[PDB]
C-alpha cells in the first residue's frame, strides 16, 4: 500500500491555504517517514514543497509545510499561490525510503 | 593428560601445576565465541579410572 | 504455443483445448484433463496452468 | 493462486500402528518417510493434508485432514512425531511432513485431534544419521569442520513434485443404509450413495436421494457414498479405485532436499613421544574418533580405527611414513627423524 | 560407502575428485628443461675471481 | 535484600544449538555446565535471569529472559532440561539452575519465552555419573547404605561461589536512527547511542540525538546502544573489554554443592555349594554386580568381574581362604574345611 494519499480535491487559492492530505490509510504519513505535501510541478517536478513530515519544504513555496494535519502528514501551504499550486505529492517513508503517493492537484 | 594433571601442592593450596594443553583455537565466525581446545580433566579421568 | 486438446479443439497451452477453470466446477472432468496433461507435456502447461491455481474457483 | 490444498481432499488410511495395538482409518497415515535427507531431514507422507485449511486455503494455526467424510480441521500444535523422543517438526506441506526428529528403529506420528483423538501412525522408522567426518559426534557442532552435504530440506513448492491423487473408490456408509425395516428407506444426506439393496427387483442405484424399497431388507442395502469429489493421495495402504483404472491426477509435492554444509568437530591431538620409528600418541578422543595410518608411501596398509575411550596408539611409522588422520582435522605427518 | 582415494591413498597419494587430482602424486619424476637466456650468463670474465 | 538482578542482566548470548541447528542470540544459552557434582546435581550457566523475575522481582514463577533492551518475563514452568529426556529441575536462580537429568551426551536445555520461544540450548552434556557399589544401581533402594559422594546443594547463597560481573557489552543499534525520506532524519530515542556517518564530518558522537545527513549512507550512519545501567556474569560468549580495559567486577555465585550419601542396594544371598575345595556360586544380580574374588592371605588373586546374566562361579577356595565380595554387602569368606 503505497499512499501518501489525502481528499482528492483539496487545493487553496492563490495566496489560499492549500491544505492537502499525504498520509497513510490507516493513520498518519511518518514524520521519520517525512509524510509530507511536496511540491508536483510541470513535468512532474518532485521537490519539498512541504516536507519533514512535521516541517516546511524549501524550494517549493513560503506556505508549504508537510506536517501533522487533516487526517495525515497535512501539507499545509499557509500561501500557497498560483505558482505554489501543483500536485501536493504526498510522501510517505518507513525511515528507509520514501515513497510518493497520489497527491492532491491544488 | 595425567592422573592428577591438576597438581595440588597444598590441599587448599594457591599453586597449580597443570599444563592441560589447553590450545586456543581459531575465532568464532562472526560471533564471539572461544575457540580453545584443551585436554579433558586428568583427574576426571581419575575419577574415570 | 501449446497444445491444449480437452477432446473438443486443438486449443493454445494454457487457453487450453477446453481450458482455463477446471478444477472448481468439474473436477472429475479436471481429472479426465488430468489424465490428458498427466500424460501430456504441453497440457503440463495446464496442470500447472489450468491446474496449478487454475481451478474454477481461482479468485484471478 | 496455488489453492492445492483446495484441490486436495481430506481421505484417512487404515494404519497399521494407529495406538493400542489397533490401527484403523486414521488421518495420521505416514505414507512414505522418506530418509532421503543427508544431512537428516526426514520427508514423511501424512495421512491428512499438513498445513491445510478447512476451506482448503492456508491454516497457519490449523491441520488439515479428512474427518467423518469432512474435512477434520485441528490445531497445528498438537500435531506431533514420536520416533525415539519428542521430534523436531521442520514443516507440513500436504501429505509432506518435514522431521529433524531422534534417532531410532521405529517411528509413531501422533497427531492430536480436535475431541483429543491422538491418531498413531506406527511404523519401523529406523532413524539412523549419515556419518560427517572421522569423530563419532552427534551434536549439532558449533565450530569445525565444513562438510558439504545433503539435506532433506522442506521445499513445499513441487518443482518436481507430484503426488498421486485421483476419486477413490466409493467411501462405504451404515448410515447410508436406512431404516426402511424390511423396505429399503434408505436415506442419502446428498451424497453419491451406490446403495446395493439385497431385495428383489431394484436391488441397485448409485442414488441421489432417499428411496423406499418393499421386499428388502435394511440389512440387505449396502450403501456407499461416491467417493469422486477431489483426488486423494493414492497410495497402496488406502482403498485404489477398483471403478477406477488409471484416470489419476499428480499434483505438486511438498518437501525438496538441496545441498548444504556441516560443522563437524576436531578434538584434541595427544602427545606424541617419538621413539626409534615408533611414536605413541597418547590421544583422548571425545566422540568416536576415526584415526587412520597410512605408509608414506606405496604399501600403505591402510589401518582405521574408531576410538571411543582415551588410548594410546604407538604408531611404528615408516620410513616412507605414515598419515594419522584422526579427528576431523588434516592427518599428522609421520616422518622418520634420522 | 568405505574410504574414499584421499582415504585409501597408496602411492603416498593426494586423492583429489571433481576433477580427480594427483594432489601429491608421490612418484615417479619430472623432465624439467629450462631453455634460458644465456646472456643471463655472465662469462668466465664475468665473474669476481 | 540481595537483589542479585539489580547488579545482573539477563544477556542474550549466541547459544549455537539452539534449535533447528542455527544459532540465537537467546539468554538460556548454557553459559557453564556444571557437572561437578558426584550425586547428579548438574548446574547450567543461565545467560538469562532464569529464576528471576524480569522486573527484579523474587518470584519462582517469573523467569525474567533478557530479552531486546528489556526484561521479558515468563511462567516458571517454561524450561525443561532434555538430556535423554526432560530431567527433574532442582532448582534455578539467576545465573545457575541445578537440576537431575537422565542420561545422556547431548544437553538441550529447554526454556519458555514470552512468545513460547522454547530457547533449548543444546550442547554436548555427556551426563552418566559413575555410582560407587558392589551392584551397578539405577534407581533409589528399598534398603541400602548410604555411600558419600558429592551433591550440587540447593542453597542458593553467593559465598564460596562467584561470577565475573564484569561490565557490560555495548549493545549494536541498528534500529536507531531513521532514513527519512530517503535521506538522513535520524533519531536517538533514548540511549548513548554510538552513532557514527557513514562519512567525515557527522561520523562520530555517542549522544542521544537525530542525524542531519545527506548524500551518504543513510544506513552509513550505523551506531550502537550503549549501556551503563549494568555489569552481567562474564559469560564466554559474551563480547568483554576490547571496547573496554580491564574493568570488570565480581559477584557472588549460588547453588553450593556439598557432601551428601545416597542409598545403594545389595542383591541376593546367591547359591552357595561347597564341594571339594569348590565353592560354586550362583549370582541372579539386578544390576551390574561386582563379585570379586581373592586368596584370604598372601597370594592375593584379586580377580574381579562385573555380572549381568545368572553366573554359576565356582571358586577354588584357598586355604589362605576366599575373600568373596558379591554386591553391596560384605563379603563372604572361605575356610576350605575337611
Amino acid at each position: 500500500q503505497a499512499v501518501v494519499t489525502q481528499e482528492s480535491a483539496l487545493t487553496t487559492s492563490p495566496g489560499e491555504t492549500v491544505t492537502l492530505t499525504c498520509r497513510s490509510n490507516i493513520g498518519a504519513v511518518t514524520s521519520s517517514n517525512c509524510a509530507n505535501w511536496v511540491q508536483e510541478k510541470p513535468d512532474h517536478f518532485f521537490t519539498g514543497l512541504i516536507g519533514d513530515t512535521n516541517n516546511r519544504r524549501s524550494g517549493v513555496p513560503a506556505r508549504f509545510s508537510g506536517s501533522l494535519i487533516g487526517d495525515k502528514a497535512a501539507l499545509t501551504i499557509t500561501g500557497a499561490q498560483t505558482e505554489d499550486e501543483a500536485i501536493y505529492f504526498c510522501a510517505l517513508w518507513y525511515n528507509n525510503l520514501w515513497v510518493f503517493g497520489g497527491g492532491t492537484k491544488l | 593428560g595425567q592422573f592428577g594433571d591438576i597438581q595440588s601442592r597444598t590441599p587448599e593450596s594457591e599453586d597449580v601445576y597443570a599444563n592441560t594443553q589447553l590450545v586456543l583455537q581459531r575465532p568464532s565466525a562472526g560471533t564471539v565465541h572461544v575457540p580453545y581446545s584443551q585436554a579433558p580433566s586428568g583427574f576426571k579421568y581419575w575419577l574415570k579410572e | 504455443p501449446v497444445m491444449c486438446l480437452l477432446a473438443n479443439t486443438t486449443f493454445p497451452c494454457s487457453q487450453p483445448p477446453c481450458t482455463p477453470c477446471c478444477y472448481e466446477k468439474e473436477p472429475e472432468k479436471t481429472l479426465r484433463m488430468l489424465e490428458d496433461n498427466v500424460m501430456s507435456p504441453g497440457y503440463y502447461q495446464l496442470l500447472q496452468a489450468s491446474l496449478t491455481c487454475s481451478p474454477r474457483r481461482q479468485r484471478r | 493462486n496455488f489453492n492445492v490444498y483446495k484441490a486436495i481432499r481430506p481421505y484417512l488410511a487404515h494404519c497399521p500402528d494407529c495406538g493400542e495395538g489397533h490401527s484403523c482409518h486414521s488421518p495420521v497415515a505416514l505414507e512414505r518417510i522418506r530418509n532421503e535427507a543427508t544431512d537428516g531431514t526426514l520427508k514423511i507422507q501424512v495421512s491428512l493434508q499438513i498445513g491445510i485449511k478447512t476451506d482448503d486455503s492456508h491454516d497457519w494455526t490449523k491441520l488439515r485432514y479428512m474427518d467423518n467424510h469432512m474435512p477434520a480441521d485441528a490445531e497445528r500444535a498438537r500435531l506431533f512425531v514420536r520416533t525415539s523422543a519428542p521430534c523436531t517438526i521442520t514443516g507440513t506441506m500436504g501429505h509432506f511432513i518435514l522431521a529433524r526428529c531422534p534417532k531410532g528403529e521405529t517411528l509413531t506420528v501422533g497427531f492430536t485431534d480436535s475431541g483429543k483423538i491422538s491418531h498413531s501412525c506406527t511404523h519401523p522408522f529406523h532413524h539412523d544419521p549419515p556419518v560427517i567426518g572421522r569423530e563419532k559426534f552427534h551434536s549439532r557442532p558449533q565450530h569445525r569442520k565444513e562438510l558439504p552435504c545433503s539435506t532433506y530440506a522442506q521445499s513445499t513448492a513441487a518443482t518436481a513434485e507430484e503426488i498421486e491423487v485421483h476419486m477413490p473408490p466409493d467411501t462405504p456408509d451404515r448410515t447410508l443404509m436406512s431404516q426402511q425395516s424390511g423396505n429399503v428407506k434408505i436415506t442419502v444426506n446428498s451424497q453419491t450413495v451406490r446403495y446395493k439393496c439385497n431385495c428383489g427387483d431394484s436391488n441397485e442405484g448409485l442414488t441421489t436421494t432417499d428411496k423406499v424399497i418393499n421386499n428388502c431388507k435394511v440389512d440387505q442395502c449396502h450403501a456407499a457414498v461416491t467417493n469422486h469429489k477431489k483426488w486423494q493421495y493414492n497410495s497402496p495402504l488406502v482403498p485404489r479405485n477398483a471403478e477406477l483404472g488409471d484416470r489419476k491426477g499428480k499434483v505438486h509435492i511438498p518437501f525438496p532436499l538441496a545441498n548444504v554444509t556441516c560443522r563437524v568437530p576436531k578434538a584434541r591431538n595427544p602427545t606424541v613421544t617419538y621413539g626409534k620409528n615408533q611414536v605413541i600418541m597418547l590421544l583422548y578422543p571425545d566422540h568416536p574418533t576415526l584415526l587412520s595410518y597410512r605408509n608414506m608411501g606405496e604399501e600403505p596398509n591402510y589401518q582405521e580405527e574408531w576410538v571411543t575411550h582415551k588410548k594410546e596408539v604407538i604408531r611404528t611409522v615408516p620410513t616412507e611414513g605414515l598419515e594419522v588422520t584422526w579427528g576431523n582435522n588434516e592427518p599428522y605427518k609421520y616422518w622418520p627423524q634420522l | 560407502r568405505g574410504a574414499s582415494l584421499q582415504h585409501t591413498a597408496p602411492f603416498g597419494c593426494q586423492i583429489a575428485t571433481n576433477p580427480v587430482r594427483a594432489m601429491n602424486c608421490a612418484v615417479g619424476n619430472m623432465p624439467i628443461s629450462i631453455d634460458i637466456p644465456d646472456a643471463a650468463f655472465t662469462r668466465v670474465v664475468d665473474a669476481p675471481s
